């Protein structure tokens, strides 16, 4: 039987079949309840709403969003997503097809029995796995030890992976991702002169972000040309006539996971992170670490993060003129195309957490089959 | 006359215009009230304006050096003028800042200490908070039965929240309105539960050392004005000197009250058997606000669960009826 | 000896529940209100076995 | 020489001498103009009536009001505003008086460029100066720091500022005010039987806002006391002699401020938008804030609402540090009181916008000297 792989994602959930290229659903992290108040009958419509239902009706639903920084906090709002990524997005029952998880890294141990728990309880899974997002996006790479940065809509992290088992020592946290830098972006085009306040206006400025936002192989020098530069100054077009122009704020939205001092914080950016996490190892394992250093996320489609991640690490470390930072095209859904690698697989029937392994261990087996 | 001779910049002066408009009165009256030690028109923010635009010493030796007609200065160097003729005016201004801000962290600390001794009093002695642990571990034992987690005789009351993590098949009922809707049925008085813990609810929702903190240096604060009003003229110790030692007398009970605090802290570490090194005061209170906040909800859900099964039976009865 | 601890079987299975043991020589002091529990002459309230069996069992 | 301070509100124009405590010419800023014909030659029928003329006359006027929101969206109007409230109400030359005016927040640049240029081309004064409503009304407070929350007619904004510096990205503008009031007062009339769809019954709407309706303190009690007792229903005289009377709609129109689902708004109250107000400001300064909540505009004329703002404000916020509502009696006029105040004084004959600097640097000085 084909598997299925989610990514359970602060802001785009993905689902789909193991093996495939793509995801078959990719929805927003959204639960919509109706706005106003009116019951009439209307042909049976629906309490809830979940997803691209929810992204369609959108204007008569209050939204939440209810992953906060990648770590769940309203979980009967997961229970529903999760009971949408099943039964209608996939069209499956969770009872016979063995499902990958994933986690947003330094997790809280209550949890993930929280998550197992509901796994084995509510939708009775006959076998799961909760994985690391980082380790799934090593395994998109196709290797199985190694740094990994992972920023996604809620929180950046870096990990150190060894045979594909994670070091929860050493990984390092950000607090920043898409989310972040979609507020950010917010915020200096309304320096710039324009005004955010409605959805859809947040919307275009996402799609703006989607398109035009990149990263400059040097922050100091495209300044230094930022007021010269012809090809610089990009512009987008909402569908009722708004035109929104950006600058020298594509390349600062990015640059806010390189430096988080452009918003006003003092934590250590995606490069420091990363440098920071390898030097808490193990010194054995660490040119491993430079070695197969994958970013991934929604949050690393901007253009020339490759060889500024190239030029950042040449800067922190002396050791790494010529390793390159490994940046797969699609790695958008590396966290679910890695599951996909991973779940396919039939090297991994063993290591599937049975309802029998809950039932006697409790949900503390997710500390120890998942680590 | 545009040669106001003005030693101040335009900023600060501006400042003190703006300062000197609201009091709707000349500044002799300013320089009286100063002097007389009044508090009705000086709040915490006009004293904190007042010694943010103090004169400074280059402004002072400018005034003191002046020997023409007192007229032609500005009304700005006429109240600083007004201000050097009271003697130790910085410190009066001192006194009438710590005095009111004490007043102020008095009245907004001793109501919320008692609140606190009471929760942890109250928390203590509790009535019917055993018999509602009874229910909870005897439906907990029927529940996990041979297990590794079975057969216990105590929990912390941490396990409190963790009775809302219980969902039953239909995810809606949890343990907790299982327990109350068993209770409303066979033994009300736990129904009575809040009323004892009524004094937990709210809990402290601040921070004990940030208050505490605030409360010592406004003591140390207060002290330290004592003795400089004790250096200072009679004229000043008869204006002050009742008002510091009741507010040096608040500030002492306030820290007895600070000790109580942190003696029952202690026997309530050893009520719930935990040591305490950890955080046993504002967890344990968030815990019972918390908790009692997951009551009152569950209370309202059961009665809201049994209000719509009365009207879905009646409308199932009309249904018949018709 | 105490009341809590006369658990009747159940003939089916039961879902779990998840809260951390702590030990019964910590629990069984004077401070503790858990030596009501101790005590025969409180409360006691019997849980309705057989709606709890009816209806919180594993289905088949 | 006596300068002229006249606020130019989105409700009533208020304008007088500098130097003094109220207000000389107090009316609202209507232009009627006759929807009928004329007959009766003769008498001065002059065909587009502005302020208490429109007022008293209003039963054959349709009544258009210049400001919209805050902003000046009819211009020509607005101009004869101003043209009746120098020549009219006043009765003084404006080239020989300087005038003080004010501005709401987040206000668009070529609309300080077209007030500029009329204030300097068509009614020529040797000074002018333009400030923002909530400055003032802080200055008529007295106190430097504070946050200023002011509810006109179009616009309820927040307004923090410490020391006199206003911060621009904690300012923030929700469009609930007294006309959105008079709109759902006239909604919810018709279920009394009452309609009023005329913009001449507009003004008795306002009249019955101004003269009957009061803030809870609690919502659902009131209505507990309006559905069980008659007690709290008051009656009005109209015009023509008829006698209304009201009940739950003396308190549901204000409960708009603190509900805006009520009108269809996703948007929450006033008080959520200023305690989001308070929590963009640095954290040093919020102690200053919270004791220092200033209310300023004639939508806050509701005999209830400083003991509700102080409950909505304490039960929302932290309960550390103290919450104190200023709102003084005179509080509807303390934008005039603060422009009276700092027209007035020795240090603010530098900071007047004179004509050479007009001819200088076009109507775009007032961007680089004013806020
Ligand atoms: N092409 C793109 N360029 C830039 N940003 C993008 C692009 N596509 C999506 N994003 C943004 O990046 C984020 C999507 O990343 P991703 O799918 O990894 O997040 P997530 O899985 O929801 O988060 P997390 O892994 O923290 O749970 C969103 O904030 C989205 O707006
Ligand atoms: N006594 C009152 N009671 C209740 N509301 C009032 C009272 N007086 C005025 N208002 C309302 O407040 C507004 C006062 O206007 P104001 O704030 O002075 O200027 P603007 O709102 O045009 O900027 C009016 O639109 C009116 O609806
Ligand atoms: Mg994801
Ligand atoms: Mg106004």
């Amino acid at each position: 039987t084909t598997a299925l792989v989610c990514d359970n994602g602060s802001g785009l959930v993905k689902a789909g079949f193991a093996g495939d290229d793509a995801p078959r659903a990719v929805f927003p992290s959204i639960v919509g309840r109706p706005r106003h108040q009116g019951v009439m009958v209307g042909m049976g419509q629906k309490d809830s709403y979940v997803g691209d239902e929810a992204q369609s009706k959108r204007g008569i639903l209050t939204l939440k969003y209810p992953i906060e920084h990648g770590i769940i906090t309203n979980w009967d709002d997961m229970e529903k997503i999760w009971h949408h990524t099943f039964y209608n997005e996939l069209r499956v029952a969770p009872e016979e097809h063995p499902t990958l998880l994933t986690e947003a890294p330094l997790n809280p141990k209550a949890n993930r029995e929280k998550m197992t728990q509901i796994m084995f309880e509510t939708f009775n899974v006959p076998a799961m796995y909760v994985a690391i997002q980082a380790v799934l996006s090593l395994y998109a790479s196709g290797r199985t030890t190694g740094i990994v940065l992972d920023s996604g809509d809620g929180v950046t992290h870096n990990v150190p992976i060894y045979e594909g088992y994670a070091l929860p020592h050493a990984i390092m946290r950000l607090d920043l991702a898409g989310r972040d830098l979609t507020d950010y972006l917010m915020k200096i085009l309304t320096e710039r002169g324009y005004s955010f306040v409605t959805t859809a206006e947040r919307e275009i400025v996402r799609d703006i972000k989607e398109k035009l936002c990149y990263v400059a192989l040097d922050f100091e020098n495209e300044m230094a040309t930022a007021a010269s530069s012809s090809s610089l100054e990009k512009s987008y077009e909402l569908p009722d006539g708004q035109v929104i122009t950006i600058g020298n704020e594509r390349f600062r939205c990015p640059e806010t996971l390189f430096q988080p001092s452009f918003i006003g914080m003092e934590s250590a950016g995606i490069h420091e992170t990363t440098y920071n996490s390898i030097m808490k190892c193990d010194i054995d394992i660490r040119k491993d670490l430079y070695a197969n250093n994958v970013m991934s996320g929604g949050t690393t489609m901007y253009p020339g993060i490759a060889d500024r991640m190239q030029k950042e690490i040449t800067a922190l470390a002396p050791s790494t003129m010529k390793i390159k930072i490994i940046a797969p095209p699609e790695r958008k859904y590396s966290v679910w195309i890695g599951g996909s690698i991973l779940a396919s697989l039939s090297t991994f029937q063993q290591m599937w957490i049975t309802k029998q392994e809950y039932d006697e261990a409790g949900p503390s087996i997710v500390h120890r089959k998942c680590f | 006359e545009p040669k106001e001779i003005t030693f101040l910049d335009a900023k600060k002066s501006l400042n003190l215009n703006i300062f000197l408009k609201q009091f709707k009165c000349s500044n002799e009256e300013v320089a009286a009230m100063i002097r007389a030690g009044d508090t009705t028109k000086f709040d915490v923010e006009v004293l904190k304006q007042l010694l943010k635009l103090l004169p400074e010493k280059h402004e002072i030796e400018n005034l003191r050096a002046f020997t023409e007609e007192r007229a032609k200065l500005a009304s700005a160097d006429h109240f600083y003028l007004l201000l050097l003729a009271i003697p130790c005016y910085q410190l009066r201004i001192e006194c009438m800042l710590l005095c009111e801000g004490a007043a102020a962290v008095l009245d907004m600390v001793r109501p919320k200490a008692q609140l606190v001794l009471a929760a942890c009093e109250s928390l203590l002695t509790s009535r019917q908070l055993p018999i509602f642990c009874q229910l909870i571990l005897r439906i907990g034992n029927f529940l996990n039965y041979g297990s590794h987690t079975g057969d216990a005789d105590g929990f912390k009351i941490s396990t409190l929240l963790k009775l809302t993590e219980t969902k039953s098949q239909q995810n809606r009922v949890t343990l907790l309105h299982h327990v109350l809707e068993e209770a409303e049925k066979s033994h009300p008085d736990l129904l009575q539960l809040p009323r004892d813990l009524e004094q937990p609810s709210q809990a402290a929702g601040i921070n004990l050392e940030i208050i505490r903190s605030e409360a010592s240096s406004n003591l140390k604060k207060l002290l330290e004005t004592e003795r400089k009003v004790s250096a200072s003229v009679a004229e000043v110790q008869e204006q002050y000197t009742e008002r510091l030692q009741a507010s040096i007398s608040a500030f002492r009970a306030l820290d007895e009250l600070f000790e109580a605090i942190e003696q029952k802290q202690r026997e309530l570490a050893d009520y719930l058997c935990e040591d305490a090194q950890q955080l046993s005061l504002e967890d344990t209170f968030s815990t019972m606000k918390a908790f009692r906040d997951l009551f009152l909800r569950a209370l309202k859900e059961n009665k809201d669960r049994k209000e719509q099964a009365a009207k879905a039976e009646r409308r199932k009865q009309q249904l018949a009826e018709e | 000896v105490p009341s809590h601890r006369r658990v009747n079987p159940p003939t089916l299975r039961m879902k779990k529940l998840n809260w951390q043991k702590l030990p019964s020589n910590v629990a069984r002091e004077h401070n503790s209100m858990w030596a009501s529990l101790s005590s025969p002459d409180a409360e006691a309230v019997e849980p309705d076995f057989s709606s709890i069996e009816r209806l919180f069992s594993f289905p088949a």
